[PDB]
């Protein structure tokens, strides 16, 4: 064990256990909401099965608009229901 | 201010911006919704150098390529092929390779998913007014009720609650469609007013439902219950009421800021551990008693304590050794709500304020104060003070919005504030929000 | 013969990522410069700059602010996750 | 030639530039929108000694 150590390679004992970005799109239709940074398996012991989660809730500022016709702050996914 | 004159050269072409738009909606969904070493290997491992995070990396949008940033592997790549557009792919933002800047001023772009709808959108709907566009406005006392408006500016100022009421979730189902005989309406009407343009209009409509039936604490309690009532009334059938009620409901409130405790009370000769308890909560209340610190308190909340039960015998073994009693978190919410117990009722009839300064972080870690860990830190958002007497006081809340400014709401008084500030207040409630679970 | 260099720290990189260790350095970083404010520090020293220069423009931004933000992580931040890190490439590598 | 101080290094260089360059985008490009949608945009008003609102007012 040693920092200054030039690496050979990987242990051969390691090695035993082993391009688009668009190619991921049919896995992802069958992925549920993931998060960069909570951990599922721990999401599943700790809080309720149920719960929501809003990753990094204030790191930008609520998306909306705001409705000429009555004044009301729509969600982006509001929107379209609130005029059709 | 001027806006990347590369991407309005391609919006002029009408099927180029489609395939622009599909392609920003398909990265961003992939990011959304790939697994770790998914979004890793595939999009964070850079098409030249084949590293993981070489910095930033950005997924091409006119082909698959990916391209690290630290070794300008994408600008190699929009100088070689003339692909000029990359997405961040730690945040989906659109970055220009000839502006070297990204570019984040474009309606259309920032809200892609809307592609299909946008001239109706754009046309129909504003972006929000400079004033309103945190939702940031004093609410005028007008008889003792500075109590219901600092509890109301933190659940307005709620992340949770702000997508649940401009989602329109509520105003969708509910039956009885008026702020001033529900509660609810009324929340929404308010968040109408601070965020929109229609300002105590809608505050003004709460006490008239608050005429249908001081401690800031006592409402908050009060006026989530009322929330979670107004879900259970728009409920289709008496089926799901009793699930609602007695099982698992699935409100804005039940799924925000509900947790639940584990009560052990263990008999110390013989193990029996039978009043052992799961009881919900939707905050905590901490003793602060000769405490200099939260996590002083929490550790308190959390240690072996012996119950003092005269004239006790083990119903299993006869030992008058007094029970071992321990609280643990068993389920913790998204939305932690902490309460100081500074009111000490007195037997003697009168009260006490607590006047203690406890000191308590801007991130907080539960991973001690669960029961059977690994880090699980929340983001300190919200606090609601008290100022003066236990008889004649005022309470002033503090809210952290957007991009991390930190305000002081004094009834109709609205004023910025430092974090460096706010951390020393003499804090009553405490609203923490989950920010990283490990 | 000799190794591309450059293969096998991707590999390197690779393995990490695929045992799981990857996630857990990542996110035992994260949740260090969280708590000790560095997070909170370096979007403010981005403010400070986009204040001083004038400008928004990122690449300009980046420019001054990250060779500050690195310096600003802690000792105890840096050294902990070097040292799980080199733990972790104990178990993946050989080493002449 | 690559060691474990390098690669571990190099690792956690990654890492820290990544997210640091994650930080400042979004701080950037929230600016930057801010400043491309209100033209006249006034920041919220601040005060040393406690008396006046975010419009530089009072009661
Ligand atoms: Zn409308
Ligand atoms: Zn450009
Ligand atoms: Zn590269
Ligand atoms: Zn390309
Ligand atoms: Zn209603
Ligand atoms: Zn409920
Ligand atoms: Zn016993």
């Amino acid at each position: 064990r040693s920092g200054d150590a030039e690496i050979k390679g990987i242990k051969p004992k390691v090695i035993e256990e082993y391009d688009s970005w668009k190619s991921l799109m049919s896995s992802a239709k069958d992925t549920p909401l993931q998060y960069d940074h909570m951990n599922r398996e721990s999401l599943k012991k700790a809080f309720n099965p149920n719960a929501q989660l809003i990753e990094d809730p204030l790191d930008k500022p609520i998306q909306y608009r705001v409705c000429e016709k009555c004044g009301k702050p729509l969600a982006l996914t509001a929107i379209v229901d609130h005029l059709e | 201010m001027s806006i990347c004159p590369h991407i309005q050269q391609v919006f002029q072409n009408e099927k180029s911006k489609d395939g622009v738009l599909k392609t920003c909606n398909a990265a961003r969904y992939i990011l959304n919704h790939s697994v770790p070493k998914e979004k890793f290997l595939n999009t964070m491992k850079c098409g030249t150098c084949h590293e993981i995070n070489s910095g930033a990396t950005f997924m091409c949008l006119q082909c698959g390529f990916c391209g690290c940033w630290n070794h300008s592997h994408f600008l190699s790549h929009s100088k070689q092929i003339g692909h000029i557009f990359g997405i961040n792919s730690n945040n989906g933002l659109l970055f220009c390779f000839k502006c070297e800047d990204y570019i984040g001023n474009i309606d259309l772009i920032n809200d892609a998913i809307l592609a299909k709808y946008w001239d109706d959108v754009c046309t129909k709907t504003m972006v929000p007014s400079m004033e309103r566009r945190d939702g940031l406005s004093g609410l005028i006392n007008m008889g003792s009720t500075c109590f219901m408006s600092s509890i109301l500016q933190c659940l307005i100022h709620n992340p949770y609650f702000i997508r649940h009421s401009m989602s329109q979730i509520h105003s969708n189902n509910c039956k009885v469609r008026s702020p001033d005989k529900c509660f609810s309406c009324a929340l929404d009407k308010i968040v109408h007013e601070l965020y929109g343009a229609l300002r105590q209009t809608g505050f003004i409509y709460l006490l008239t439902c608050a005429w249908k039936i001081q401690d800031a604490h006592e409402f908050w309690q009060f006026i989530i219950n009322q929330i979670h009532q107004s879900y259970v009334l728009d409920l289709p059938n008496a089926k799901e009421v009793s699930r609602a009620n007695n099982k698992q409901c699935e409100c804005i409130v039940h799924t925000v800021f509900e947790g639940s405790l584990e009560s052990s009370i263990v008999c110390p000769g013989c193990q029996n551990n039978s009043k052992t308890t799961i009881d919900p909560f939707l905050d905590l209340s901490l003793d602060i008693k000769d405490k200099k610190k939260l996590y002083e308190c929490l550790d308190s909340f959390h240690k072996k304590e012996q119950l003092k039960d005269f004239n006790y015998h083990c119903g299993e073994c006869n030992s008058t050794q007094d029970a071992i009693k321990q609280l643990g978190i068993h389920k913790l919410p998204s939305v932690l709500v902490l309460q100081l117990k500074r009111f000490e009722h007195l037997l003697n009839g009168s009260n006490r304020k607590l006047d203690d300064f406890i000191e308590f972080p801007t991130y907080l870690n539960m991973k001690n104060y669960c029961s059977t860990v690994p880090d699980i830190i929340y983001e300190l958002i919200g606090i609601v003070s008290h100022k003066g007497t236990v008889n004649e006081g005022h309470y002033i809340a503090f809210c952290k919005i957007s991009g991390g400014q930190w305000f002081k709401f004094n009834d109709s008084m609205v004023s910025s504030i430092s974090q460096e500030e706010v951390l020393k207040e003499q804090a009553y409630l405490l609203f923490y929000t989950i920010r990283q679970v490990n | 013969m000799t190794m591309d260099t450059a293969q096998l720290k991707s590999q390197i990189q690779q393995y990490l990522v695929e045992s799981g260790n990857y996630e857990l350095i990542s996110n035992e970083l994260k949740a260090r410069l969280l708590q000790e404010g560095w997070v909170d520090k370096v979007k403010d020293l981005t403010k400070s700059e986009m204040n001083i220069n004038e400008s928004t423009n990122f690449t300009q931004i980046l420019s001054t602010v990250e060779p500050k933000a690195l310096e600003m992580v802690s000792d105890s931040t840096r050294e902990t996750v070097l040292k799980q890190i080199r733990e972790f490439l104990e178990e993946i590598v050989d080493t002449q | 030639t690559i060691t474990i101080d390098s690669i571990s290094n190099g690792i956690l260089n990654n890492l820290l530039t990544t997210l640091i360059q994650d930080i400042v985008a979004r701080e950037t490009t929230q600016q930057q929108l801010l400043k491309t949608r209100y033209p006249d945009l006034r920041s919220y008003y601040f005060d040393p000694n406690g008396s006046l609102d975010i419009n530089g007012l009072q009661k």
